[PDB]
């Protein structure tokens, strides 16, 4: 499939 | 899955660390999450910058080289965020800088891409390899945003700052 986002956030 | 795992998942998600504290054994500080991209505890409590459950899990046999269902190892998700001092406490702790995932996306990838100048000086200070190309034929200078011109220099082998 699409690559995604790693798990996380700013 | 099981009810301790997913609270423990959560905990470290929330950086609910008195949670962590009583949910974590042997047997659950590496457990994966079914129901999403199959991360560990330390890929969450890394991607959310909750530095006391990080070192609580590193310390307590968490595995700092654990790939999720798309290969990223928990040094990924905190470069991708900018987490300076969770991605210098995982090198601490033997992450492989040069680690890539399915995609063939290293750390330096991610933190070039995202603008992340002090994690990618991080990194290259550890060995990191600016050369490496992921699936797309890209090496992290490929992945510069244009007015990231601190970051270009510094993949092109500039002094750092």
């Amino acid at each position: 499939t699409q690559r995604g986002e790693p798990e996380g956030g700013s | 899955n099981s009810e301790a795992d997913r609270q423990l998942l959560e905990a470290a998600k929330a950086g609910d660390v008195e949670t962590v504290k009583k949910l974590c054994t042997v047997q659950s500080v590496n457990c994966r999450d079914i129901e999403g991209r199959q991360s560990t505890p330390l890929h969450f409590a890394a991607g959310y910058n909750r530095v006391s459950v990080v070192e609580y899990l590193l310390q307590h046999g968490a595995d700092v080289h654990a790939k999720d269902k798309g290969g990223l190892v928990p040094l990924h998700n905190a470069c991708s965020y900018g987490h300076y001092e969770v991605a210098e406490l995982l090198v601490k702790h033997g992450a492989v800088v040069n680690v890539a995932d399915l995609w063939k996306f290293t750390p330096l990838h991610e933190a070039a891409a995202k603008g992340k100048y002090e994690i990618c000086k991080l990194l290259l200070q550890h060995g990191a390899d600016p050369t490496k190309k992921n699936r797309d034929g890209n090496t992290p200078l490929d992945l510069v945003k244009d007015g990231d011109t601190d970051i270009q220099d510094l993949l092109r082998g500039d002094a750092a700052l």
